Formats: structure tokens, C-alpha cells, sequence
């Protein structure tokens, strides 16, 4: 589908690209309605009305979770004692199959800086951080130079358009983990430690970034606070049919004859993203499975594929919405394979914490790497569902392992041909020594 | 054997003014020696500690925690090709097998010359125009197994 | 506080963690990497128990007992099959790199390790792969260093660095080649060091002085005395 | 014995003039030979480095990754 009039009533995160996909900078922002909600919130609105409305929008955190973002902003403290305050941008997105943040921030940094604002208002935090992932380097240089500009134009910095509200914001650019976009190891790698993840409670809002209350935020969240505040709360609520409101940046990507993103409302079901945004597959290539979220999401098949790309329908059919990027794989990829170079992503990107992930991954990969080469024995599968079922949630520390263990688990409930195709020797782990007779189990 | 020189110092002491505490620019000091002589040395261990006031195992440990922190020496050139799902869908075995045919050497090596350094990167968070390769701050999509010896040529 | 563990009922402190409390009335839970004196901090996953919502609930849910206050009305099961079968697995993820050493271990006989692995009950392997394996460090005179052995519990820099103030002892590295160590050989500077080697649960730091005349702790003949 | 090393063989004639004779030092026990297990090798299985066998050179055993390496 070529023909997507991106109208700012029904686009308002992509209506102002350009197609030369160059960045919008400050002059051209502030022309096609640039911090006019900024201007709003600061001038006519108090900061828990704004917290209040963006509860009221129904604004959904966009980095997979789906938690509410005006119940997260009303779960700081409410003491004024507590006034050294921090948001953190969630710039990371270091998931397989997720690009919507590089484009978002390449090619839009001012609107990442008007929410930033927005929200530190919302907030009362007088600090914000960029949490951006170090492979980013276009997206670093177009946000430190909008950032530049919005502090020459006196949008950031001290007695921001003359209401005293001081805010200063900065770019740290991370050094490669994917643990690191956990919110907690997160705030511990901003915080210039191991990218550890913490235990909660004690949740962010409270004890964050350096014991201080933090929130944490995804750009596309806080790209969708600015058109919130600059159009109010019924426009948000009235794009979409829903129980998710507003837009959502989706798309397929593999083997699919357009590769990209497009923003569509919540409900759009996959089959019509994937037949009229991406075209379908490729030339002589037959659809086999699709992830919905990114590498940490559950797999389906082409009977999910009817369904809407809401948090709840795909909750409801054994997967999550993720973050909304779908990967399609074709019928030439074997199952073993892919969830092989899956886990051997999560394995090697485990921060070594906890027990489970750190020797169970290693343990599913070993097991992945046998059957791919047809070295598999009896008991592998279901050392596979074992470690499935004891890798969920809240038997490992953080939700790293689970994520891990739903492309595995997915993969054996649909694709268990090739798994079982995969075992070729009889099991053994022991050797014979010679003046010694075996325990001959049965 | 290590010494910061005055421009590191003054570009951690800075980074160190972002933050609440001089702890939080250890990423930061590690990746600006890195930038400056392409690995962090073993002495720059306990110069980036020094500096910030930190334990040097404290530095240590972040910066082997962070893949993207070099702590052995590696060549002029980082070649970071992707590994992930969407790469091996579309098809980054091919160009893994071409960088190795090009260059004699396996993935964690360098090559005798010191040019090139041989990497299998995360997903680069651009999937869509997959297969992905990362060399020392450009990143090249759309990769085909006879664009490398090509591509690898100019970056002498 | 009352807790009720397997139908059984029981008054506890209520600012105490179920692992603690538990321990307290002699229940055995295995555990790695609390320690009485260091706090929780749920990394080894050992301690899980089943908590359920009332007395009325069959389902429940595994918890770590170690991070889990022991409030008031609790109901857990420590014998519950899936929180059995969940700490033996969590003890065969441990053997799967632990080395073929406990003959030529200081730490054998006095292992907690070892004991953790015979409470569980697990005693069979099938894991058939490689055991990952790692290079020693030279410690010192006092501290003798066997990375091999480590299961990454965590207590050791818990322990030197955030209860006895040391500087030279860290955690290195990442997904499943954690190192515990200096970031150079050399003498451990900590006044207090040579506690490692009970807070250790395996053989990596051992007392040197020790190991040059070894023997075993049921060989040794012991007395209450003052230092 | 978990490294096969002590042997009780088939011989029975041990029979002694003294008493104090019948305690058997290293000398008296330790054959040139390994008995009824002919070859097994608790070394070759310990994760202990020797002589003759570094780190990751016993069985099932990988060769030691150092934190300081290059790949993830
Ligand atoms: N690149 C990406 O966008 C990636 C996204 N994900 C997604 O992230 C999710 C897992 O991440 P988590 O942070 O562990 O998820 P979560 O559900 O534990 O929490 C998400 C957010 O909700 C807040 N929250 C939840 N319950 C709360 C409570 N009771 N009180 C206060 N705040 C509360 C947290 O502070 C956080 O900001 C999954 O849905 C996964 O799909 C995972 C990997 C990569
Ligand atoms: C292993 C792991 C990796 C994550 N990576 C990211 C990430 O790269 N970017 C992101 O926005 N959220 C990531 N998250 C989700 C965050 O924990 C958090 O929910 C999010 O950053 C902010 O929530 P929000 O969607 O309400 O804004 C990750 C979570 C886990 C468990
Ligand atoms: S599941 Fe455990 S070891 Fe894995 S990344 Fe999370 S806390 Fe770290
Ligand atoms: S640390 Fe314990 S289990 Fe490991 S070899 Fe030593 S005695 Fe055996
Ligand atoms: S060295 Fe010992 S105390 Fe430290 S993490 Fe390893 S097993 Fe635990
Ligand atoms: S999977 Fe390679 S760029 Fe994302
Ligand atoms: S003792 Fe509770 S998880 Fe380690």
C-alpha cells in the first residue's frame, strides 16, 4: 500500500517525515506545530492535570509491556521533599526485529525533546537522561544537535518559557548489552555499574536512579505524549476503536516484499499489515510462522493471523504484542535453526545474574546445536519443555529468561516435527571403565 | 606503562560533570580511551579508576561487562556483522563465510596485517534492510556476499 | 506473624524473610546465595517455596524464600513437588560446569555445595556436554583461588565489598563466564580476607595455610578457645 | 575409593612374626601397576590442573574463556 496519506489526525507520529528521510529540525518542527502541547502543559496546565490527562488518554507504555503510563507517572511519591526527580528515555532497543526508536529519533528528534519536556513537567523531574544504545550514531548526532537547538531557542535549560521550570537533558550512549534495556539494569548501567537488574518492590518510582525517584520511558511513548497534550484527551480516545488507545508504530520484516514501518491504530490485524503494508512474502516463498514483538515473543501461525494487534488478542492466543514489529519466517527456514541462533542470542546476552538463565540457556543452546546437527538423543525435548517450564515468570530474577524461553516453547507446541527429526543417537553420557560393571537402568 | 593523556582527562572530568555521582561516568571514560587509542589497555584500568575515584576492579568489571568495551587489542578496523534472527533469515551466514574467505580468520580474531577485526555483533536495530554490517562507525545494509570484497577495500 | 508451612502452624518474626524464619524452626530449606549476615538478594534461585493466596488454595506459585517477608497469616509448602523438583533443577543447572574435583578439594567433606546437592536429592546426571573452565589467580600467601569451582552465588563480593569495605575483589565478565576475583594477581589487601573461606559455599577460596597440611573436618579434633 | 588407587587383591599369605610387622607403610603397598582397573584415570577427569594437563584439558571439559576476550 503506497497510498498512506499521513494526515496529522490519523499520523501523529510520521505526518511530518520528509521524503528524502532527512531529520526535521527546529524551524521546520516549530512550522508543522512544534511544541505546541509543550507550550500548553507549560503555560495553562498544572503538573498532575497533565498526569491526570495523560491517565485519562489511556496511554500505554509502547516498550512491549503495555503499562499505563498515567498510572506509572502517579506512582511517584508525593512528598516535596522528593524534588531531585529523573526521567530516563529508554533509547535502547536493543530486541532482534525491533528499528521503530532509530527512525523515530533519526529522523524526529524534536518531538523525543518535547515529550522529554513534557513528561519532566508532568514529572517534576528536574533531570532527564537519553538511555541510546552506542550503534546509534546518526540518532546521538541528530538528538545532541536538537537538544543544541531547543537550549539556544529556550526550550531546555533554566526558566523554560518563563514558568521556572528548570530542566536539563542529556545523551548517554551505552557501550552493547541487551540486558541494558531492562528498565532497573537500566538505571544501574546509567548509574555506571554492571547492568545487573533489580529486584521490585522496591519499583523505580520510588528508589530509582541513584535512590532518587526515576521514571522510565520508551521514545515511542514519549513521542506519543506531545500530540496528546496538543489535541487533547478525546482525540486520543476517538482514532480508535479500541481498548488500546492511539497509534502504534508496526511492521513486518523478512523475507516480505516491503520491508518497513508503518503507524496504524491498534486492532489493525497482521494478515493486512503483512499483505498490504509489506506486500507479502517474496517470489516462491511460502509463510510458515510469524513473531508478533520481536525475538522475545511466542510464535504463530497463519491461523493467528486474522487476529488483531492488540496487548489483549494475542495475549489470549499464547503470545504478547511485544513491541509490535512482526518477523516472518518463510518455509525455507528450519525451525531448529532459528530458534538456535534465538537462543544463542539470549544465552550470550544473559548478565549472569541468576541460575536459571545463566546455566539453563547454555544448556538449550547445547541441546539446539545437537539436534541442528542430528546429534540429538532421547530426553533432549523434553529437557527443552523443563527448561520452558521452569524458566517463567518469577522463577528466574528478571524477564529476560522468560522472553527467552516463549520462542522455544511456541517453536516445540507447532514446529515439533523438526525437534523430533533432530534425535538420531541413543542417549549416553558415560563411558565404559573396564573392570567396572554399569547399573544397567531400564 | 598507561598515562591519560590531557585531552582524556578533561573529556572524563567533563562527562563526570553530567552526573550525580563520578561513578556514572565509568562507561563513558572507558568508551573516550577506547575512541583514543581503539582498546583499553590494562593500565587504563586503574587510570580511569584513579580519575574517578572508583575501586579499579569496579572499572574492571564494567568493562568486561560491556562487549562494546575492547579489552584486548584489536585491529584498525572493527567489521561488527549481525547475528540475529531477522539477519539469519535474511541470510547473514553468507557474508559471514565471505568475510572469512576475505580475510583468513575467525570470528574474535585479527588479521596479521592488524587491519581487520572480525566480530559477530547484536542486531543493529535495522532489520528491515538486513543483512547488517557495523565497521568502525558506518553501518552498511543490504549486504550480498560479492558486495564484501568491495566493501572491505576502502577502509585501508 | 503466623506462617503456616505445610499445614503445619508456626509463630515467626514477621520482619524476617520466610528463608530465615524457616531456618529458625528447623525447617531445611537449600539456599546459596543469602547469608545471615549479607541480606538477600535472589540470584542463586535455590530457596523457592510454594506460596499460596489462602488456606483455601491448592495452586500457588513459587517464590524465593530468602526475598519473601514472613508476614502474618502466610501459607507455604516447602515439600511441594513442583518447588522439589524446581530447587533440583536449579542444583543440576550448578553440576553442569562443576568440576570432577570434590577427591582433590579442600572444600570436600565441608561443602555446602555438596550438601545442597545431597538435600535435593539429586544424584544422576544427564547433562553430556562441556564444562566450561577458568584460570586461577594467585591471591596471596592466605587465599588460595580455584575458579572452577565458583557456582556465581555471589557472596563473596557481597561479603569483601559491600560488608567488609574491600576494593580488590570483583565480579568480571558476563552471561555464564562470571569471574570472581582481583583485576590482577596479588595479594588480597583486606584485613578481613580469610573470612572468604567460609563464605565462600564451594572450594574456590580456600585457607592455603590450611591446604598445606591438609585433612579433612571429620579427621580434625577441635576445642571452644579464644584467639 | 573414587579413583581406584587402593586394591584388595587376591593374595592371602600375609602371615607375621610380630605384630608391629603387620603395619604396611607406602613401600610395603604401591604396586608397579594398576591392578583390576586397568585404565582409569582420576586426573584425567579432575579439573585440578597437574602437570602434563591445563585448564579445559580434562574430559567434557572447554578450554578456559578469558573475561577480557573479544566475543560476547
Ligand atoms: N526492545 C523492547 O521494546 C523490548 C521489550 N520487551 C518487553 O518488555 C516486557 C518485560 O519488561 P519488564 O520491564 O520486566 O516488564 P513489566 O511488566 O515488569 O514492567 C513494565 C513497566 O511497568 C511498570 N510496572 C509494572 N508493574 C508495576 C507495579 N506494580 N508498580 C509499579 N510499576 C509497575 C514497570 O516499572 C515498568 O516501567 C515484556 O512485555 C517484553 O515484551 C522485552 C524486551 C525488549
Ligand atoms: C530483557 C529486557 C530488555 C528490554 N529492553 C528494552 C528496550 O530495549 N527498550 C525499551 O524501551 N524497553 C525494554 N524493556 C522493557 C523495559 O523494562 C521497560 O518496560 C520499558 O523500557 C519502559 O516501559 P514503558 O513501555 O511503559 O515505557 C526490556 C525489558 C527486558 C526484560
Ligand atoms: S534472567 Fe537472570 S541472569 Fe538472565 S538477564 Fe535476567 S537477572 Fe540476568
Ligand atoms: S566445591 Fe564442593 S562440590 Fe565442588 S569439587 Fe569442591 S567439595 Fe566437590
Ligand atoms: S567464588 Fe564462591 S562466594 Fe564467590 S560467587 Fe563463586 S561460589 Fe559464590
Ligand atoms: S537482526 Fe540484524 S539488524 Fe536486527
Ligand atoms: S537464597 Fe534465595 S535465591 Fe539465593
Amino acid at each position: 500500500m503506497k497510498n498512506i496519506i499521513r494526515t496529522p489526525e490519523t499520523h501523529p507520529l510520521t505526518w511530518r517525515l520528509r521524503d528524502d528521510k532527512q531529520p526535521v529540525w527546529l524551524d521546520e518542527y516549530r512550522s508543522k506545530n512544534g511544541y505546541e502541547g509543550a507550550r500548553k502543559a507549560l503555560t495553562g496546565l498544572s503538573p498532575d492535570e497533565i498526569v491526570n490527562q495523560v491517565k485519562d488518554a489511556g496511554l500505554k507504555g509502547r516498550g512491549g509491556a503495555g503499562f499505563s503510563t498515567g498510572l506509572k507517572w502517579s506512582l511517584m511519591p508525593k512528598d516535596e521533599s522528593m524534588n531531585i526527580r529523573y526521567l530516563l528515555c529508554n533509547a535502547d532497543e536493543m530486541e532482534p526485529g525491533t528499528y521503530k526508536d532509530r527512525l523515530l529519533m533519526e529522523q524526529l528528534p524534536h518531538l523525543l525533546v518535547e515529550g522529554m519536556l513534557i513528561s519532566a513537567f508532568a514529572l517534576k523531574a528536574y533531570r532527564g537522561y537519553i538511555f541510546l544504545r552506542g550503534e546509534y550514531i546518526e540518532a546521538a548526532v541528530n538528538l545532541r544537535r536538537a537538544i543544541a537547538e531547543a537550549t539556544e531557542a529556550g526550550l531546555l535549560g533554566k526558566n523554560i518559557m518563563g514558568t521556572g521550570f528548570d530542566f536539563e537533558l542529556f545523551v548517554h550512549t551505552g557501550a552493547g548489552r541487551y540486558i541494558c534495556g531492562e528498565e532497573t539494569a537500566l538505571i544501574n548501567s546509567l548509574e555506571g555499574r554492571r547492568a545487573n537488574p533489580r529486584s521490585k518492590p522496591p519499583f523505580p518510582a520510588t528508589s530509582g536512579a541513584w535512590g532518587k525517584p526515576t521514571c522510565v520511558n520508551n521514545v515511542e511513548t514519549l513521542c506519543n505524549v506531545p500530540a496528546i497534550l496538543a489535541n487533547g484527551v478525546e482525540w486520543y480516545q476517538n482514532i480508535s476503536k479500541s481498548k488500546d488507545a492511539g497509534t502504534k508504530l508496526m511492521g513486518f520484516s523478512g523475507r516480505v516484499k516491503n520491508p518497513g514501518l508503518w503507524e496504524l491504530p491498534f486492532g489493525t490485524t497482521a494478515r493486512e499489515i503483512l499483505e498490504d503494508y509489506a506486500g507479502g512474502m517474496r517470489d516462491g516463498l511460502k509463510f510458515k510462522a510469524w513473531q508478533p514483538g520481536g525475538a522475545g515473543t511466542d510464535f504463530l501461525t497463519e491461523a493467528h493471523l486474522d487476529l488483531p494487534m492488540e496487548f489483549e488478542s494475542i495475549g489470549k492466543a499464547g503470545s504478547r504484542l511485544g513491541t509490535a514489529l512482526a518477523m516472518a519466517v518463510d518455509h525455507e527456514i528450519n525451525m531448529v535453526s532459528l530458534v538456535r541462533n534465538l537462543e544463542e542470542f539470549f544465552a550470550r546476552e544473559s548478565c549472569g545474574w541468576c541460575t536459571p538463565c545463566r546455566d539453563g540457556l547454555p544448556w538449550s543452546v547445547k541441546i539446539l546445536r545437537a539436534l541442528e546437527r542430528g546429534e540429538g538423543q532421547p530426553g533432549d525435548i523434553e529437557t527443552l519443555e523443563q527448561l520452558c517450564r521452569f524458566l517463567g515468570p518469577g522463577k528466574t530474577f528478571c524477564a529476560h529468561a522468560p522472553g527467552a524461553v516463549e520462542p522455544l516453547q511456541s517453536a516445540i507446541k507447532y514446529f515439533r516435527e523438526e525437534f523430533e527429526a533432530g534425535i538420531k543417537q541413543p542417549f549416553s553420557n558415560t563411558h565404559l571403565i573396564n573392570g567396572i560393571q554399569p547399573n544397567l537402568l531400564k | 606503562a598507561f598515562e591519560l593523556s590531557a585531552a582524556e582527562r578533561e573529556a572524563i572530568e567533563h562527562e563526570m560533570h553530567h552526573y550525580e555521582d563520578p561513578r556514572a561516568a565509568s562507561i563513558e571514560a572507558l568508551k573516550i580511551v577506547q575512541k583514543q587509542r581503539g582498546w583499553v589497555p590494562d593500565g587504563a584500568i586503574h587510570a580511569i579508576a584513579d580519575v574517578l575515584g572508583i575501586p579499579a576492579s569496579d572499572v574492571e568489571g564494567v568493562a568486561t561487562f560491556y562487549s562494546q568495551i575492547f579489552r584486548q587489542p584489536v585491529g584498525r578496523h572493527v567489521i561488527r556483522y549481525c547475528d540475529s534472527v531477522v539477519c539469519h533469515i535474511n541470510g547473514y551466514q553468507g557474508i559471514q563465510a565471505a568475510l572469512e574467505k576475505k580475510l583468513n580468520i575467525k570470528p574474535g580474531q585479527t588479521t596479521f596485517d592488524g587491519r581487520f577485526t572480525l566480530l559477530p555483533t547484536c542486531c543493529l536495530g535495522n532489520c528491515d534492510k538486513g543483512p547488517n554490517m557495523m565497521i568502525d562507525e558506518d553501518t552498511h545494509a543490504h549486504l550480498t556476499p560479492e558486495a564484501i570484497p568491495e566493501l572491505l577495500e576502502r577502509y585501508k | 506473624a503466623t506462617i503456616h508451612v505445610d499445614g503445619k502452624e508456626y509463630e515467626v518474626n514477621g520482619a524476617d524473610n520466610l528463608l530465615e524464619a524457616c531456618l529458625s524452626l528447623g525447617l531445611d530449606i537449600p539456599y546459596f546465595c543469602w547469608h545471615p549476615a549479607l541480606g538477600s538478594v535472589g540470584a542463586c534461585r535455590q530457596c523457592a517455596v510454594k506460596q499460596y493466596q489462602n488456606a483455601e488454595d491448592t495452586r500457588g506459585r513459587l517464590v524465593m524464600s530468602c526475598m519473601t517477608p514472613a508476614s502474618d497469616g502466610t501459607f507455604i509448602s516447602i515439600d511441594d513437588e513442583e518447588a522439589k523438583q524446581f530447587r533440583e533443577s536449579v542444583v543440576e543447572w550448578l553440576m553442569t560446569n562443576h568440576p570432577h574435583d570434590c577427591p582433590v578439594c579442600e572444600e570436600g567433606g565441608n561443602c555446602h555445595l555438596q550438601d545442597m546437592t545431597v538435600m535435593t536429592g539429586h544424584s544422576f546426571r544427564r547433562y553430556r556436554f562441556t564444562k566450561r573452565t577458568h584460570r586461577n589467580q594467585d591471591l596471596g600467601p592466605f587465599i588460595s583461588h580455584e575458579m572452577n569451582r565458583c557456582i556465581a552465588c555471589y557472596r563473596c563480593v557481597r561479603y569483601y565489598k559491600d560488608y567488609a569495605g574491600g576494593t580488590d575483589l570483583g565480579v568480571y565478565g558476563a552471561h555464564d563466564n562470571v569471574y570472581f576475583g582481583r583485576p590482577e594477581d596479588g595479594t588480597l589487601e583486606s584485613e578481613f580476607s580469610g573470612n572468604l573461606v567460609e563464605i565462600c559455599p564451594t572450594g574456590v577460596f580456600t585457607d592455603k595455610t590450611h591446604s598445606e597440611r591438609y585433612n579433612r573436618k571429620w579427621d580434625m579434633q577441635f576445642a571452644p578457645s579464644i584467639c | 575409593c573414587p579413583t581406584t588407587a587402593i586394591q584388595l587383591t587376591p593374595d592371602f599369605e600375609m602371615g607375621e612374626y610380630k605384630r608391629q610387622d603387620l603395619v604396611y607403610e607406602k613401600e610395603d603397598l604401591l604396586i608397579s601397576g594398576p591392578g583390576k582397573y586397568p585404565e582409569y584415570n582420576f586426573y584425567r577427569m579432575a579439573g585440578m590442573a597437574i602437570d602434563g594437563k591445563d585448564k579445559g584439558e580434562a574430559e567434557n571439559e572447554a578450554k578456559p574463556i578469558d573475561v577480557k576476550s573479544l566475543l560476547p
